[PDB]
RNA sequence: GUAGUCAUAUGCUUGUCUCAAAGAUUAAGCCAUGCAUGUCUAAGUAUAAGCAAUUUAUACAGUGAAACUGCGAAUGGCUCAUUAAAUCAGUUAUCGUUUAUUUGAUAGUUCCUUUACUACAUGGUAUAACUGUGGUAAUUCUAGAGCUAAUACAUGCUUAAAAUCUCGACCCUUUGGAAGAGAGUAUUUAUUAGAUGAUGAUUCAUAAUAACUUUUCGAAUCGCAUGGCCUUGUGCUGGCGAUGGUUCAUUCAAAUUUCUGCCCUAUCAACUUUCGAUGGUAGGAUAGUGGCCUACCAUGGUUUCAACGGGUAACGGGAAUAAGGGUUCGAUUCCGGAGAGGGAGCCUGAGAAACGGCUACCACAUCCAAGGAAGGCAGCAGGCGCGCAAAUUACCCAAUCCUAAUUCAGGGAGGUAGUGACAAUAAAUAACGAUACAGGGCCCAUUCGGGUCUUGUAAUUGGAAUGAGUACAAUGUAAAUACCUUAACGAGGUUGGA
């Protein structure tokens, strides 16, 4: 192809964005960051047509170009259109000291928490590589692609750490084990959470794992997709939703028009 | 008379100004004038007239009920920053819409087969309506306007 | 037979309502006419009132002219013309390959000349832009004159001594004191790591390690934030970003890549090997994998499960519900290779087999004071043509998307129209009623019988029927926003038979 792509298409663009079809015909597209194309919510998105503090295009504009700094993500300001705010993210809306989870649905929507100036503080890190570099140092590496200086020792590879933002600093981590509480970050099964059981390594290229919840439901999905919501039952985050567990849409009824 | 309800409202202190929509019920009289909409609701809410800024309507059909967005902002100092350059000239304010396009296209047919020493030149006959000049006359509208 | 054709067939032509289609379809007929990827500050460059426009920062205000910049301009968009090929689908990580983009991170060992290190009260240039002097049938022409920049060339000791790294006695407890313990990287190999990260995995790393590499590295940034520190000038204080570099993975990628699948055909039997048909190997290219080639040889092996092979103009093909049914989608190909006179070579670069960069060549193919000096719009429209086949060279970038430099650049996106049975729909547009007056009716199959009985007023009543204009804002093309939807203000005239 010609070169490397630029835009994006108002009917290519994911299911997660809760998009509007009719709408125009492209979208904005998220620029290279933290989080992956289809994982991720760019900054328009998320105050045009989620917080709705925006509307017209140029609203954001203003927003993000004002001198003023209205948008914080993980206690850093952002004045770009399409930041892809990814999963277990924290974003600060200045003027109104409003502070959001970045997470997904039970159905798969990308949901806006609100969080307490409490949680606002710590937030979730799952860690992608771990190997020690340049002069005999260990570097561990997170999801949001957070790079880690001298990190915790008794940390796997597929680790979960708790991040206390403020001091940039680690506190109780917990990896993948049977036993503990995940989110999955995607497939045919997101914004799911529950028990982990066993994880079944097949090594020929592809590890799968299970889960159990609420109603003890059976759940399947691949490593790569489970990120450990808590160590041990007790999450760590309040989920939107009520608790990351959805309905046949059988229950849905019984539980709305109660059929 | 008219009556209206105020329907979804939202609260944005970033471009400080709260956001509704606008329920006109008019069973008898036709389609709600904008400007009178304007004051019956600047009344329920009782804030300067020219502070609220009302766009877009509907008119169910024939039902004497319009539908509407409308706009509060705080200072008409903001108001006057944030709002669309088209939505000042709608309240005679900002003024004028001359057409660019044509005279633009054709000057960059010109300047693009010079060298800067009559460029300059031609640029000082650009069809008017600079971005500074919009400001000098949004200023205008600053000092000169207070009240309520 | 029957007529009808619920056949057309086109062949005749009429209120209010719109989800709203229209030279891919021929030839992949191209550029009439219309037309056209450049750009911004906290941010890099502007005149001590000859960019200069103010105005009085004032040693450098804005303020911008112009330039310098520095960016994209490898994006698309139209184009199968090819293509029976992995094209393409899945289906490969890539121990085999490259990587802007984006972050994250981030960098003490550069002397140690035998510190006039000079001394960094941070270098040198170079230039425009710029004033000008010009030329010429005439250039994106250009000449010669001068200028000046600089986030650009070109640099460049990092002191104030014994630099700074790296042991640590020791106490001396902390301020740790620590003695005296010892001393950077792109580019090479070459060993050693690696027992004491990792893989199935490693000759993996990331180690070193020396060497030895015309080879790097390494903010002569600017921006506000300069008030705290002591000093009192000082030393700082740099804050914070802007402006960099660094490598890694950070998405960016691609780029491979297994693993299922084009039409028929055995009347395809056989195929493929001079350099590749294979293996395997030396190298070399390749940026980097590869017979890809240099060789060098292996003879390979493919194959009736038809292989060689043949033949199918072949450019080419995603959603979800759903007892049952209800239904439907993405939207005229999701997908996805090959063209932008011929040829050639070349171009950018992170990043092109660069269409829309060149050249030069060819060709066309053009202007002309004679001389020279053009020019390839299946990204549009347009006239020819073609000639099967379809709306103005509308409005806006109102969104929502685009690019994009610190803003609100620019968006031939998009949108909005119109046109437009286009396919059209809709299917709702003079009747309601006052009276008189009354001939007798008027119909039958009727032949005569029968039926019985309003029917004309070219008579006199009905509401301030209603239509059409007028602010009316407007869902509203922030402008279509008076054209919508209002609202009202007003306001009825085929046949046959004399």
């Amino acid at each position: 192809a010609r070169g490397p792509k630029k835009h994006l298409k108002r009917i290519n663009a994911p299911k997660s964005w809760m998009l509007n079809k009719l709408g125009g015909i492209w979208a904005t597209r998220p620029s290279q960051g933290p989080h992956k194309l289809r994982e991720s919510l760019p900054l328009s998105v998320l105050l045009k047509e989620r917080l709705n503090y925006a509307l017209n295009g140029r609203d954001v504009t203003l927003i993000l170009n004002d001198k003023e700094q209205n948008v914080f993500v993980d206690g850093k300001v952002r004045r770009d259109k399409g930041y892809p705010t990814g999963l277990m993210d924290v974003v600060r809306i200045e003027k109104t000291d409003q502070s959001f989870r970045i997470l997904y649905d039970t159905k798969g929507r990308f949901v806006l928490k609100s969080l307490s100036k409490e949680e606002a503080k710590y937030k979730l890190l799952k860690v992608t590589a771990k190997a020690i570099g340049p002069n005999q140092i260990p570097y561990i590496v997170t999801h949001d692609s957070r790079t880690i200086r001298f990190p915790n020792p008794e940390i796997k590879i597929g680790d979960t750490l708790k991040y206390d933002l403020v001091n940039n600093k680690i506190e109780n981590f917990a990896h993948l084990e049977s036993g503990n509480v995940c989110y999955i970050q995607q497939g045919n099964n997101i914004g799911r959470v529950g028990i982990i059981q066993h994880i079944e390594k097949h090594q020929g290229s592809f590890d799968i794992c299970h889960v159990k919840d609420a109603k003890g439901n059976a759940f399947a999905t691949r490593l790569g997709n489970i990120f450990v919501l808590g160590q041990g039952k007790k999450s760590w985050i309040e989920l939107p939703s009520g608790d990351g567990v959805r309905e046949t849409i059988l229950e849905e009824r019984k539980r709305k028009f109660s059929y | 008379t008219i009556v209206i309800r105020t329907k979804k409202i939202l609260v944005n202190p970033l471009l400080s100004r709260r956001q509704l929509s606008l329920d006109v019920l008019h069973p008898d009289s036709p389609t709600a004038s904008k400007e009178k909409i304007r004051e019956e609701l600047a009344k329920q809410l009782k804030v300067d007239a020219r502070n609220v800024v009302v766009y877009g309507f509907s008119t169910q059909y024939g039902g004497g009920k319009s539908t509407g967005f409308a706009l509060v902002y705080d200072n008409q100092q903001y108001l006057l920053k944030y709002e669309p350059n088209y939505r000042l000239r709608k309240v005679k304010i900002l003024g004028e819409k001359p057409n660019t396009r044509r005279s633009f296209k054709e000057l960059k047919r010109k300047i693009k087969r010079t060298s800067g020493k009559a460029i300059t030149k031609l640029l000082s006959e650009k069809k008017g309506d600079t971005w500074a000049s919009v400001q000098s006359k949004k200023s205008d509208h600053l000092k000169n306007f207070v009240a309520k």
